[PDB]
């Protein structure tokens, strides 16, 4: 029997239980974006805002139900509406990931027919992050 | 260099406690102990740890009794009495200061006097006989939604005691089979009628169901008969939830009267019942159910004088006094001594009937003692001769078992009762003449020769266990 | 077959000694004393008519409805050992007659008004076998021991409480005092003595206010969830539930209740209120000795109890056995079973009378309190096992260190007879070596020992079996 | 008279009042678990999750009656069910302590009669941990 | 050591077929008419029945070990042949009565009849009775006024009461409606009814309707001498349109309204009977819908167990057929259930 | 989903009020078993206080399992879209519980879908028109576990709730072992399947080359390889 | 004033331009529930006009996708956003779940910005 540890094991949601992806399994997701052509978009935010929280319930009566701080992140410029080339996108990561290099980035995509976003994963973690552990080591 | 001082350990109650030169303050709740110590308990120390473990103190010296006054707030024995003839008995009087209770609050009021002290090890036997209610905290009470008088004034009825008849069987009969035996029975004269303390609301028979046949019963009777009429309908309930549905649908029925156990209710619903009443203008009977599990015993428990001085502050139009002649309890001295208790505005201190204290009750209503149990057509000249005008009489089996049926029943007791009032109005001794009384009124009333008869042989005596 | 105007025995109708209960029949155990002259079967026949469906005269009505299906009855009675005029009167009630929840009604009819009856002397009710059927009609206590011990995030021993003392007199910023002293050493919980409802030396929703800090301080000080039964104890119901609902606006874990003093209609309603908010409820027995000390009348504890584990509440105290109220071993062993269990088998060697079936309704804490100390500890671990609150009042404000010192002595000698039991370690016998080898690393525990090791309670038992 | 102090004292609840417990009076006590036939578990927590708070109450409404974070702990693997022998409990307590030695760590023992727990006590404190004292500095 | 936890599957029979079982007077009891799928043995079937409606799942979970399986299990303690049928049984099933929520038919009926009837193991199921304890029925509050008082209220007595659907079904105005209804009641009839889906629509809006109908009531009683009603219906989309439209029928003083409880649901029907004895209102039960449930006999819940539900939930009157009329119903198994909601005491047959 | 369905609507009310008091998510209810008016209500005050509603459907197939008599469940599903659910049980398809592939896809489409046209081939009798009503959450539950879960994303897409409940709890390492396996096994299907690769073909491999980095995965694996569920189907079109 | 003789056959056109509100009857009124001073005030915020923005396309848009734009809005120096006059409560949008998403918008973007902000 392992044990799942509760300790520094934050996760991030679709694939965080995934070994880390590879350039090639990444550019492999940005192909599933055009394929399917969603809208490409990025999306980031400081450390300190990367995980949902409940601060501002403080000014609430009882209506917290759903409500959560830090769901919303900051966007990378626009949503790359008409985008059908996904070295395009790669391209756009690596200018955030450039520009604020210690922040949490995520690429997301969205569907304007449904409205709403269809998919979306990790990109970047600072490297100073301590809360989290690498894939051999969520159990012990 | 230093003064009184912490000093952790055990040390005895009478150190504190008793008090025998302490002079009463007249807002002072006073209280009359009968008790009786274990072999080896100086009654000054049994005294002393009945006044300290009812009001300030406990079983060890406690350092927090320093951030206080104990001479400000601590109970005291103030006087103890031998009990002549009787086995290691005494009467212990303590004086509690009127800070220690809430007021309002019968509930506080029992909770300290007679919270813990009666299972203290140190003694084998412990009875309050009787409370001296202050008017400083007769003050602090609402008291009975209505009273005597104006329970008089409501129904327009004066000049006689009022009848009453509990509905029978206690329990088993449908709400119409209940509407209906109630419009027989207040239709041949009797004033109320009413569930059994125990009809509540159960299988064989719902709450609203019987509110509203009764409700049909006592309109129809009423305009049959044209006096006013009545019917106690239990509010009595498992919670003061269903206790208020009961009560608000008498109100939007807009019949005069509803009734209560106080006791197994309790007086935390008790007290909310009555206040509902008063504002809501509804008479409130009170039954003294369970009465006798506590105030039976010479030696132990509470005697229902006390009983029925709690129930006046906890609000009450009428109490149960017991009938002394009835198939239950209840000896002439001390029930004409807590009648008065239960009546007057001021009762003087008086050992002969059981009362221990003066008592004023400073205006608040006088609560209607009601003579009930057991007592049939030939009981009417000594319950009149008891009572007087100020109570009511209940014939419940004296009613229900007449042979003709209800109606002739109530008949038989209207018709004693007037008889019995005319004849002590005119003079005459019901004591001594009351058999003649009752016989003379069969010549005219076949309803009252018929009941005559049948319980003529019918008596209750019993040697009285609640002797003074 | 037809109406007959008259009185008769009450036995050609009560008395049915070959009668079957039911097993959702109510039963009651009468001790019952007849007045010379009446026979026992006449004396239980009259207890069972009057407090069921019969009065002192044979009445028409009856004839409406069916006595067969609803009388109470009288099916046996036993002559009491060594009693010449003592019987134990048998009855056995319909659950037709009973409303549904209610215990005030359960009260009114068993034992309204068959006490003062001029045809017996006296009468005790010593025992009330509650059928499941009946059982289930009850929402019955907020939460139950395992409940109360899951939220608490306490196990493995007995809990430790304490009333504020003096009982009357203190300011309320005083009382919050003493109860951050008392609960910062050790103690689990601390009280309102039964008689602190609302007083001009102190208002109720100061000494909520106050206390509530206090809680919050010892807790966060200790590490340990900690708590005070704010008493809601009041003359109305307004104001009781005036006081639960600001123990609930505070987040208070637990309130008490006098549920004798404030009565059944009350205490009920309050339970649902404290199941509905998720408050524990601790419940005083105040009065209680009133009805239940004398062996030849009133009412046995034992039915008190079972009375208030129908009505509702977390805890209930059961007395000591070895402190300053009375409580004999056995009999006490007895309830404290009837209170925790789900099934108690029949044994009159303890005052149980019928086996009894809680059918799932939560078991109600016992708590042990008045007049013990450190010296206790032992007995009282002995007597009751983990699942009991033992408080210490005087015993912890009485000690000569202050409230800290004395909270520590009582969770030391606690824990340090936990744990020798736990070993295997017979406390009845081992119980002093137990508590001076603690005392070798105690001075706290050492300081309490010195203070009251020569005081004992032993007292001639009023109520024997 | 001596002060009992208030400062870094923390305390766990069952038997943390007396002195450690040594590896004698801890086999003693697996002992009784098993002689009774209740079930052992190990349950662990990070310092930050191992007293109750009030943290989650920023979201409700008047109802935090009863209700604190940090009681629940992580549980270790599962609850030794049918565990019979002393020895695989105090076994467990070293495989668990090893796994997360920086990790408060309390040995409980299930009743599934009554269905509570009907035993428990700290087995491991962080080392590291300066909130509490021993026995001879609690008061002073 | 002793026992332990062991993942993966194994036969439900393992645990839920207990044939020596001696059923306790609390057991809630229920009898399944079982047809199982070939190659599945009627003891595995009609475990995994009493397993899936009480305590288990398809899998062995760790979680068992906490509490007390043979205390809370449902247990499949009888298997018996159905004559005429070589692949259907009746398998009975004992529940605790821990299992259940007091006064709650709604939580009664989720154990039961919950996921049990779609499992692929089996081909056909019906629930053909269950035994309702005495300890769980006193949980209930029951009907608002039953038989023996409804006749006191309307002081009817010696023959069967007289009903009467307006028609058409839908389509009437409001005024229309009180017109037909008074004519009806006047000719001796002791109540009318909206029929079952007469609700609110925009040919009649239901206030507009109870205001009528309550003139048409009045007038008839009048005019006779005989007290009379009229079923206003309270059924509706919600629980708050439900309790607004019984308000009104207080407010009115009128002295009956009805309910589709099984569209309207056992949540909704117990919360307005609980309303109805508390206001002296008198509850008719329309069973629409139950025929999409109890018609065929190799699937479904029979009718008495429908009635039983009802008795427990809360209904003055329920429907029960007619036999001879244009709807089915067989008349010695209506005979049994007419028992079943009329008596005290039914003995089994 | 906390349990709001109760005997009556007072208790149910008071149930989905403490969910909105500690400010949690979600709270489910048994719409046909506790009734389309107490369902109704229930969905009212869920819009109205933010909290989701997941709906179990307890006691339909007493209803939809006979291909002769009844209502369907595509018509109960319907309804509980009109009356209100966040969540609504579609089964599985592969679970322990009856539901035949093509009618299953047919009243998931009716289910989440703003228009969909008749096709008989799946059950769908007339075309539906939902115009604009919000579309309800599939839920996968009932005898499933990992070796399933290629089936099933390949079935239902993502925009649905798959549950493991056996299959979490039963998992030998404990919950929240069981709880990773599945999740691992939903993250390896769902990226595979990004990567354009054949669910309903690969998925074996898919789940094997997880078992490789993931024990949880592997032991989870290991104990329900042989377990499948596989019946002749009553519910026929 | 305007209820009935703007339709009168004896005229062809009516038009009130103005109307005097005499300082008696405006006592009668309670008013603005804050106004100019008191809003600043509360808002801290001073020298200088306020500034607002409507967000777009005025109907069409998610309560996410609502919240999110607010966000990018207010973060970037505007002092406040806007629902469109006719956004109300819609089947693409209901008012609840926009109320909280914007909620979550408004106290991120002054959070960031360490000015108060509203919408
Ligand atoms: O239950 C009964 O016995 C009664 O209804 C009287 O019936 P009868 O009129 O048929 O005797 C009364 O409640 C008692 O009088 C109460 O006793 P007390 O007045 O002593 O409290
Ligand atoms: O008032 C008192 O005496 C106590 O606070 C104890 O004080 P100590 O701790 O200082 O003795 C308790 O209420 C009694 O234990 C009640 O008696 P019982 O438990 O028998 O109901
Ligand atoms: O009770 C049960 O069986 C479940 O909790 C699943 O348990 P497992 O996860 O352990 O199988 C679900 O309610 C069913 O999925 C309902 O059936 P459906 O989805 O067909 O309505
Ligand atoms: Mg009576
Ligand atoms: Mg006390
Ligand atoms: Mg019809
Ligand atoms: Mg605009």
């Amino acid at each position: 029997m392992m044990v799942w540890t509760p300790v520094n094991n934050k996760m991030f949601e679709t694939f965080s239980y995934l070994p880390p992806l590879s350039d090639e399994q990444i550019a492999a997701q940005v192909d599933y974006i055009v394929a399917n052509g969603w809208i490409p978009c990025l999306e980031f935010a400081e450390s300190d805002k990367a995980y949902v929280s409940n601060e501002s319930a403080i000014r609430f009566g009882s209506v917290s139900c759903l409500y959560y701080d830090n769901r919303y992140w900051t966007m990378w410029k626009l949503p790359m509406f008409g985008c059908r080339d996904p070295m395009q996108v790669l391209r756009e990561i690596v200018a955030c990931t450039k520009a604020f290099p210690d922040a949490y980035v995520r690429l997301v995509a969205f569907d304007n027919q449904k409205q709403v976003q269809i998919m979306g994963f990790l990109v970047q973690r600072p490297k100073s992050a301590r809360d989290w552990q690498p894939a051999n080591k969520r159990s012990v | 260099k230093a003064g009184a001082g912490f000093k952790a350990g055990v040390k005895d109650y009478r150190l504190t406690y008793y008090t025998p030169d302490y002079v009463v303050r007249d807002t002072d709740i006073l209280a009359a102990f009968r008790m009786t110590p274990q072999p080896g308990v100086p009654p000054e120390e049994c005294g002393a740890a009945v006044a300290a473990e009812s009001s300030t103190g406990t079983w060890t010296t406690v350092w927090t009794d320093g951030l206080t006054s104990l001479d400000r707030y601590k109970g005291r024995c103030y006087d103890i009495e031998p009990v002549p003839g009787e086995d290691n008995q005494y009467i212990a009087y303590v004086a509690y200061p009127i800070d220690l209770f809430e007021e309002g609050s019968v509930t506080n009021m029992f909770t300290s006097i007679v919270g813990n002290v009666f299972g203290f090890k140190a003694l084998r036997a412990l009875r309050l006989e009787d409370l001296r209610i202050p008017p400083a905290y007769v003050k602090t009470f609402v008291g009975p939604p209505h009273g005597i008088q104006v329970e008089r004034d409501k129904l327009n009825k004066y000049g006689r005691g009022l009848l009453g008849c509990t509905i029978k069987p206690k329990l088993g009969l449908s709400a119409k089979n209940y509407g209906r035996a109630v419009y027989e029975c207040l239709r041949g004269g009797l004033d109320f009628t009413k569930d059994d303390e125990n009809v509540n609301s159960q299988p064989f028979m719902r709450w609203r169901d019987r509110f509203l046949f009764v409700a049909e019963a006592i309109y129809k009777a009423q305009a049959e008969t044209g006096e006013v009429k009545g019917h106690y309908l239990n509010a009595t309930a498992g919670t003061c939830e269903e206790m208020m549905k009961r009560a608000v649908c008498a109100k939007e029925l807009g019949v005069p009267i509803i009734m209560h156990d106080y006791l197994t209710g309790g007086f935390t619903a008790n007290t909310s019942l009555a206040i509902y009443c008063r504002d809501n203008g509804l008479l409130l009977h009170i039954h003294r159910a369970m009465h006798a599990v506590i105030d039976r015993q010479r030696n132990h428990g509470i005697h229902f004088r006390v009983l029925a001085k709690a129930l006046r502050m906890s609000g009450g139009d009428h109490l149960h006094s017991g009938t002394v002649v009835g198939k239950l309890e209840g000896e002439r001295e001390v029930t004409l001594g807590f009648v008065d208790l239960m009546r007057d505005d001021y009762v003087e201190k008086d050992r002969s009937r059981g009362i221990y204290f003066t008592q004023d009750w400073c205006s608040m209503p006088g609560v209607m003692p009601v003579a009930s149990g057991g007592i049939h057509v030939w009981h009417m000249p000594a319950l009149v001769e008891i009572f007087g005008d100020d109570a009511c009489l209940q014939f419940g089996g004296g009613t229900l078992g007449h042979p003709w049926g209800n109606a002739p029943g109530a008949a038989a007791n209207r018709v004693a009762l007037e008889a019995c009032t005319q004849a002590r109005n005119e003079g005459r001794d019901l004591a001594r003449e009351g058999g003649d009384v009752i016989r003379s009124a069969c010549k005219w009333s076949p309803e009252l020769a018929a009941a005559c008869e049948v319980w003529k042989e019918i008596k209750f005596e019993f040697d009285t266990i609640d002797k003074l």
